[PDB]
């Protein structure tokens, strides 16, 4: 009867609804159509509320909440979107990650290929704030089962065969940088304060 | 005791058992209900007990 | 240029996506606004591939996934459906509650009220099919573990303070004609192979 949206808009919307971001590095076809029509998506999402930011300098696309400009509601709430605060070791893990990504930008530019990070270098970054949990092994669990973690928000990739990882473009547009540089800082000066 | 109460707790299951299996007829239920008798009445324990 | 969908059919389809369901019974401010524009809801979630299914009845509204210009495929291999496929002991439950709300519709006719049952009458029935532990507490353990796993379909409510639990209309469509012949001739083929 009626005319049905086309195939690939249809499956571009359900996966960015599903992950939360396209990325061109790994989904090329899917990418390239958004931005040939980005009327059509933002037409699909504008009634719930949802809207796409481009970031064509990174390739990048993510699902932002579209709520009005600074209305009596200063901070948006959205039946959908539930608001979540990551545990003190997650939120540690993503300022070390946030910290890497900006550093390696600041070098090789703004949207450069990540350069690969060991997981053997963030063992002691992380012993830094959080010592010895008693073993290798236990602090190497704790690091791969945090790094899966992150994985489901779409943060870092997934460790490859010699137990590297790469660090997504997502980062780059968290909540509120501010919050992690903030307090790294505040612990990275208390530990010297008692030591 | 223990032994009246498995005996009534195995007059039940061969009871929903058939139940079950009469897909199609209600003789052996409207029979039942429609007698204000105990409808697990299990006679070779339950009378003597009683 | 730019035009918002009215702001009341933005709220209604959002809580409608959230909850999976809507009722007159619980909510009817959303269940009447959904119930008197169904045209909008049903295009904007076209794109998604979810189609509004709707019950004057009993009043109940309802998002089930689609297959248009899309065949076959599979229901729950969709990107967007987040709960496991059905199992087949929470079927066998889901059996028994439809035989009991049946009755409970056929007795005060459509619509009338609310159905409910109590805790007590459900464990005999499963007694005769999942096998008897002999221990109270294991079994009332059990079904109330294959309750919560039912509400997280939207089947049934939790145990209230009488044990009781609602049957949400729900159900009347999860097994219906088409949907029992297909689980019989599946379950038939199961046997066949058994033998």
């Amino acid at each position: 009867s009626e005319t049905r949206t086309l195939q690939k808009i249809r499956e571009a919307t359900q996966e960015l609804l599903k992950y939360g971001l396209l990325e061109e590095a790994s989904k090329p076809n899917l990418y390239r159509i958004v931005l040939s029509h980005p009327e059509e998506v933002t037409r699909i999402l504008e009634p719930l509320d949802l809207d796409i930011g481009i970031d064509e300098i990174r390739g990048l696309l993510y699902v932002k909440v579209r709520l009005d400009e600074t209305p009596a509601q200063d901070e948006w709430a959205h039946p959908l979107v539930r608001r979540q605060r990551l545990n003190l070791e997650q939120s540690l893990l993503v300022a070390i990650l946030r910290q890497h990504f900006v550093a390696w930008e600041q070098e090789s530019g703004t949207g450069a290929s990540q350069a690969q990070i060991a997981i053997d270098d963030l063992l002691p970054q992380l012993q830094i704030y959080l010592g010895d949990p008693g073993s290798e092994s236990k602090e190497r669990t704790r690091l791969l089962t945090l790094l899966d973690q992150l994985k489901g928000h779409g943060l870092v990739t997934s460790p490859d065969a010699h137990e590297r990882i790469v660090i997504r473009p997502i980062i780059a547009h968290l909540a509120d940088p501010i919050n992690l540089q903030a307090l790294l800082a505040w612990l990275r000066e208390q530990i010297a304060q008692q030591t | 005791f223990r032994r009246v109460e498995d005996s009534w707790r195995e007059a039940d299951r061969a009871l929903r058992q058939s139940i079950i299996g009469e897909q199609y007829h209600r003789g052996d239920i409207v029979e039942r209900l429609l007698n204000d008798q105990d409808a697990l009445l299990n006679t070779p324990e339950g009378r003597v007990f009683d």
